[PDB]
């Protein structure tokens, strides 16, 4: 129950999102970003705390405001989650703007 | 043991010598038994 | 046969799985009971276990 | 029937002749098929393992096919990765498999049928294919290897003579050659630690069995053989595989034969059932117990076994009996209802628990389940301080026990103080180990008492054997008269560097104790020390001092036992009186003042003094030691082979206060000096009366002083001993006196004497009247002020003066001679390398050293160039030396007396001359062939501080010139420079 | 091996550089070679032993001048402990430890 | 590295101080209750996270004032495994109010 393997749920997502609707426009396709995003994080209490002593994914920050001022210390963490994904698709949409979209031509 | 002429070394090992390096390094492996080989 | 408590040995019960899942007559539903298994480090720590 | 065999008939060949390997080979493979060992042949590793598949189908019953065996090969018995240590844990831990065949069935393969052992089947093969090797396999697995030796070969250099797959799974290394025979425990380790463990087996009556015919006879019986590799060895966790010395496994047979056939005649919690064991103290008492336990378990009808101690002991051997996990034997404390809950925790019914938890259970609770089942209790440690009230409630509050008990101090009716005995309670002396068998087994050492009969005064009161008066003369007359405390004090401190080994300022030495019988005696002995030093001092100013301290708490607290032992002492300091602390503390000061420490007087700091003495006299600290009663019975020194006492020891008081010396260092300490001051060869006997008959003593404790200058014939081992004297008439009636030895018959033949020779003068120098001999020798003749002070020393009168006078040792300028010669073989017979047959005595040679300080002594006081030939043979005297013979011979051809003032600046001056010519040396070292300088100095100065040299370390081949890593080189230079820089170093060993 | 090697791959000799197995606090050797005059360390946080003592070692060679002895959980003072005692009067010794002592 | 691990050692760490400190009185108890409680608690990542995914211990509260109002994520899990190692020592010293303490008296 890896990092990885959560991101390779949205590498692979993010893929089927990409050949299936053939987005070209680099705004959409961070729109499609945040479709994938939310849809590949786990939801169950020991697979969060697995993936969250796992490598890659470190509890330190990017933004401070995506934490909800509030009790709910799994949502800061699969918002923690969520934040490292968004920099890994970030990474993710630098290999896609290349991939794929370059054989597509019939 | 080059210290200088072959890279590509032999079975030529003449096993009297054989025990100096093993008193001075104690890693005696071979002359064709090494990872360049 | 929880009256013979730690003897020696385990496969009684093994032997006891086999045969009551046989019973191929009629229309089975069996083929079912193959999930007590060895494991366990050693044999007579197996046995302890199991009477355990 | 047993294993350790009470009666054996000696058997014995022809022969049939006794003298090659080949002839052992053929009788031992013979008479092994005549005990039922079936011999085959087989010539390869699938032989073997098709034998294996042979043998397991016949056992378990199974049948293979090709796929089968292959997996179960594969997969379980010869997997390649699996060291020496994975096939020992698969025979004692893993010896079963679990395997799957291919009608989808699940079965037991079996290795060692360990619950039946007569169904195992055994064979026996040769190697394949040098050795003379006997293997035997146990249901095709090699187990037992058998090897065989050249008979000249000494068994000591004979264990240091030393595909394939199976040949991983032995366990007994037998080692024989026909006269002696050893047996090991899988291949451990090599010469530096040999033959501490290497066994010997034995009658049921510690009497060692040493041939190979009855070693064949008695210890390769197949029930024997089977029952003591397997029920008998401990494969502990981990790089141990222990088995158990033969006095142990009688033990333990005697133990469950005595449970087994009790339980027939259903005859328990009575005092004929249960019985005793009795060893000695400090033997590996643990591993006993600990099987004797484990198989009292593994009966049916046993439920609970009971390991009771006395305090505080529970936590280590906690730890020891879970050396080999998991017996379960925890209490940590006597939670009760914890306690029952341990009692119904089952399956795995080991108890460790106090004489106080078992106690208090007792006390209690009144009504438990566990009291009507069968109850098996073993005991240890059992002095009477914690052990009478509760037998009584164990045989009032128990229905069903069998006890035995662990001993090192029985009790005898010959004992007394109403008490009440050891069989009364327990039964049967079952089996024991005395001293006087790990004696013979020289595992410790002879005795030597000693009454030194030398005041008349008070001759009376010393050997007084009312003991109604030995108790009623304690007053400042009968024992504590000071002229008394005076003379024994002077004797002391003239004969301890004598009895001690300290004849000679380089040699090494021992250190004493001293017994004393009350608290009261000790301060004025203490005292007495103190005073006498200072009057030593004021006499020469050059006599070294002792370094000396005491210890002593409380109390004699009650009678609490039978006779005679040491009284339990305690550590409150607040116990005593103001007198005795007073003095405790002040000693203490006096300790403090020389080695730096804080150590009170309150029961800290007099705890960590206590844990700090036995420190520094381990290690040659403190020479003497007064003492009341402590490190008695739990002290162990190598290096204290000698005891003064002023105390009535009685019966085995005195066997753990003799017992306190003997233990074994080297070749050179050989028995333990025993010197006493009151009558007590009486109370010596009569204690080792108590063991056995009357050849005891003459095992015990020592031949006479004139048996060894004479010689004698031993009538306990039938030899035929030379004695002295005549060693020394055959030093000058078969040699060319002294040094015109040229032939190798000659060599070989003065080595052969003269090293025993040394044997005997080192076994003379703990005696007395031979110190007396030697200090004649060294007399000014007339000078009745010298025979004075040497009669005043030695106490002899004028015809005994003149009958001493009249035996003549031989000249130590000839002395001189004879051990600069052997010296000089020695040295010769070092280099290349018909010599290797008879080894030099070394460690004698090793002592008598003179460190180049009594050299400078001689050199100084020698007034009046004449003085260079002395040394120059004072110097072939000592090995190790004979490099700075040209080192003082060219101080003094150099340098004159004149140029130094005294004794004490010429050591100085010749440590300066030294490092000026060790300077020049080394930079002629280096010149001489062009080396790495700054390297090689690094080097030199590495080695003296390393105080020799080798080839390892390749920094000295960084010294190596230009060219000289290469293959096509001489290397010999290399070897020359090698031969330069060791010469070199030996030239200046010790000196910088 | 990890460590053997590590010191053998920065040029380092054959002859002395070592390390030996075992746990240091049941089987420590060197005893004699000697009190040092430099020992570093870096113990590793809650490396538990069973006490106290499970073996008769309260009267050990070394730990007798602390008087009580740690226990299981609290297993960095016995590195400490046992620092003092490889080390001559000319030596130091620069251990790490947790922050957590207020008096434990 | 369940939770039971760390109960274990903070049930051996209480057992030490109540036995070698002779403590009878409840109040003082629960402060060697508090002594042994931070003293018992992991202090890796990895470690508090394969604790936070084991049992008996869950993700929800017993006393919210507990977590400090700030940004610091595993201060906030490592107090959440303080408030039930507090609640499991609360059963702790039930069971040693009559464990230890009856049986020394000599």
């Amino acid at each position: 129950m890896t990092y990885n393997n959560v991101f390779d749920h949205a590498y692979e997502m993010l893929k089927e999102n990409i050949r299936y609707d053939d987005i070209r426009d680099t705004d959409d396709l961070h729109d499609a970003i945040h479709m994938a995003a939310d849809n590949a994080v786990p939801h169950y209490y020991a697979d969060i705390f697995s993936v969250m002593a796992s490598e890659g994914i470190d509890l330190e920050f990017e933004d401070s405001g995506l934490m909800p001022d509030t009790k709910d210390v799994i949502r800061i963490l699969q918002a923690r989650i969520y934040e490292q994904l968004t920099i890994d698709l970030w990474e993710d949409a630098e290999d896609l703007l290349n991939e794929y979209l370059e054989e597509v031509e019939e | 043991i080059e210290a200088t002429d072959d890279i590509k070394d032999d079975a030529i090992k003449t096993k009297g010598y054989f025990i100096y390096p093993s008193q001075l390094f104690c890693n005696v492996a071979a002359k064709a038994n090494t990872n360049d080989r | 046969l929880n009256a013979d408590l730690n003897s020696i040995f385990v496969a009684i019960e093994s032997s006891a799985y086999g045969y009551p899942s046989e019973a191929d007559i009629k229309g089975l539903f069996a083929d079912f009971d193959t999930t007590s298994n060895r494991l366990g480090n050693t044999v007579k720590d197996k046995n302890a276990r199991l009477a355990a | 029937n047993f294993i350790v065999l009470d009666k054996y008939i000696k058997a014995e060949p022809t022969g049939d002749s006794y003298q090659s390997e080949s002839d052992l080979e053929r009788e031992l493979i013979q008479d092994l098929r005549n005990q039922g060992y079936e011999f085959i042949s087989v010539k390869s590793q699938s032989a073997m393992l098709a034998n294996v598949r042979e043998q397991l189908q016949n056992l378990n019953g199974v049948v293979f096919n090709d796929s089968e065996w292959r997996r179960f090969t594969e997969q379980y018995l010869d997997n390649p990765s699996d060291g020496i240590l994975d096939k020992t844990r698969k025979i004692h831990i893993d010896y079963i498999c679990d395997f799957i065949f291919d009608d989808e069935r699940l079965e037991n393969i079996y290795l060692i049928d360990k619950k039946n052992l007569m169904r195992n089947k055994v064979q026996i093969i040769q190697q394949f294919e040098n050795r003379y090797d006997v293997t035997i396999l146990v249901n095709g697995l090699p187990l037992v290897q058998i090897e065989l030796k050249k008979r000249g070969v000494a068994i000591r250099e004979a264990f240091n003579q030393i595909e394939n797959s199976l040949f991983k799974y032995l366990q007994l290394f037998v080692i024989s050659n026909g006269t002696d025979t050893r047996y090991f425990a899988n291949t451990t380790k090599r010469d530096k630690n040999s033959f501490d463990f290497t066994m010997n087996w034995a009658k049921s009556d510690n009497t060692l069995i040493k041939d190979l015919k009855d070693f064949t006879a008695t210890c390769f019986q197949k029930h024997t053989l089977l029952n003591v590799l397997v029920n008998y060895s401990v494969f502990d966790s981990s790089q141990t595989l222990l088995v158990m010395r033969p006095y142990q496994i009688a033990a333990t047979e005697r133990i469950l034969w005595k449970i087994k056939s009790s339980f027939t005649a259903k005859n328990w919690s009575k005092p004929e059932s249960g019985g005793y064991i009795w060893h000695t103290t400090g033997s590996g008492k643990t591993l006993t117990s600990f099987k004797a336990a484990r198989l009292a378990t593994e009966l049916d009808f046993i439920d609970k076994v009971f390991f009771v101690v006395d305090r505080k002991d529970l936590d280590y051997q906690t730890m020891k009996e879970y050396q080999r996990f998991s017996p379960d034997s925890v209490n940590g404390s006597e939670n009760t209802a914890g306690l029952k809950r341990n009692l119904d925790k089952d399956d795995n019914k080991i108890i460790v628990t106090t004489i106080q938890k078992l106690n208090n259970l007792m006390k209690a609770e009144s009504d438990l389940p566990v009291y009507n089942q069968q109850v098996v209790f073993i005991f240890d440690e059992c002095h009477r301080s914690q052990f009478g009230e509760a037998q009584k409630n164990l045989k009032k509050k128990f229905k069903r026990y069998y006890q035995f008990g662990f001993t090192g101090t029985p009790i005898f009716p010959e004992n007394a103080l109403g008490s009440e005995t050891t069989a009364s309670v327990f039964g049967r002396e079952l089996h024991s180990y005395v001293i006087t068998d790990a004696i013979r087994d020289e595992k410790v050492l002879k005795f030597k008492v000693d009454y030194n009969d030398v005041r008349p005064q008070f001759k009376s009161l010393e050997t007084e054997t009312d003991e109604k008066k030995l108790s009623a003369a304690e007053n400042q007359q009968a024992f504590l008269h000071p002229m008394r405390i005076q003379e024994i004090t002077q004797y002391i401190l003239n004969n301890f560097r004598q009895k001690t080994h300290r004849t000679f300022p380089g040699s090494k030495g021992f250190n004493a104790m001293l017994a004393v019988s009350s608290v009261d005696a000790a301060k004025a002995y203490y005292a007495t020390f103190k005073r006498l030093q200072e009057e030593a001092a004021n006499k020469s100013a050059t006599y070294k001092p002792l370094r000396i301290a005491t210890i002593f708490s409380f109390a004699a607290n009650e009678e609490q036992n039978a006779i005679g032992e040491i009284s339990d002492e305690t550590f409150d300091t607040s116990a005593m009186d103001s007198s005795a602390k007073e003095f405790l503390d002040a000693a203490i000061r006096e300790y403090n003042s020389h080695f730096k420490t804080n150590f009170s007087t309150d029961s800290n700091g007099f705890q960590n003094y206590y844990r700090d003495l036995a420190q520094r006299v381990k290690n040659q600290d403190i020479d003497l030691l007064i003492v009341v009663g402590m490190f008695l019975t739990g002290f162990d020194a190598p290096t204290l082979n000698t005891l003064f006492v002023d105390k009535n020891l009685r019966y085995h008081g005195l066997m753990q206060a003799f017992s306190r010396t003997n233990r074994i260092y080297d070749a050179t300490k050989t028995f333990g000096n025993i010197v006493t001051f009151r009558d007590l060869e009486r109370s010596t006997i009569d204690a080792i009366t108590l063991f056995g008959d009357k050849n005891t003593k003459n095992v015990v404790l020592e031949k006479s002083y004139t048996e060894y200058m004479e010689g004698f014939t031993d009538a306990a081992t039938g030899e035929a001993k030379r004695g002295f004297m005549t060693v020394v008439s055959e030093l000058e009636q078969r040699f060319p006196d002294p040094t015109s030895i040229e032939s190798e018959k000659e060599k070989k033949d003065f080595v052969k004497l003269f090293g025993e020779y040394l044997r005997a003068e080192n076994i003379l120098q703990n005696y007395d009247e031979f110190a007396t001999l030697k200090a004649l020798q060294q007399i000014d003749l007339s000078d009745p002020v010298a025979v004075e002070k040497f009669k005043a020393e030695h106490y002899v009168d004028d015809e005994k003066f003149a009958e001493l006078q009249t035996i003549r040792l031989p000249a130590d300028r000839k002395i001189q001679d004879y051990r600069s010669a052997y010296n000089d073989i020695r040295d010769w017979q070092r280099r290349e390398k018909d010599w290797d047959d008879v080894v030099f005595e070394v460690d004698l040679l090793k002592s008598q050293e003179i460190n180049l300080d009594y050299i400078l002594g001689l050199i100084f006081e020698h007034n009046r160039g004449e003085m260079i030939e002395e040394v120059k043979r004072l110097i072939r005297s000592s090995l190790g030396n004979r490099a700075k013979e040209g080192l003082v011979v060219d101080f003094i051809q150099q340098t004159n007396l004149d140029d130094l003032p005294d004794k004490a600046s010429i050591i100085d001056a010749f440590f300066t001359f030294a490092q000026r010519e060790q300077q020049r040396e080394a930079e002629a070292l280096i010149k001489e062939e062009n080396l790495n300088e700054d390297a090689a100095k690094r080097y030199i100065r590495t080695s003296l501080k390393r105080e020799y040299a080798t080839e390892n370390g390749t920094e000295l081949n960084e010294t190596l010139p230009k060219l000289s890593p290469l293959n096509p080189q001489y290397k010999t230079k290399k070897q020359a420079v090698f031969q330069k820089i060791v010469s070199f170093i030996e030239k200046f060993k010790g000196v910088g | 091996n990890l460590a053997r090697m590590n010191m053998f791959l920065h040029n380092i000799n054959y002859d002395k550089f070592d390390i030996k197995l075992g746990n240091t606090l049941t089987e420590p050797h060197f005893r004699d070679e000697k009190p040092f005059d430099a020992i570093v360390s870096n113990p590793p946080y809650s490396v538990k032993w069973i006490g106290s003592d499970d073996p008769t070692l309260i009267n050990d060679e070394r730990f007798a001048p602390a008087g009580v002895l740690a226990p299981k959980s609290k297993a960095d003072f016995a590195f400490v402990l046992h620092a003092l005692n490889y080390l001559s009067a000319k030596g130091r010794a620069a251990i790490v430890c947790f922050p957590g002592i207020f008096y434990r």
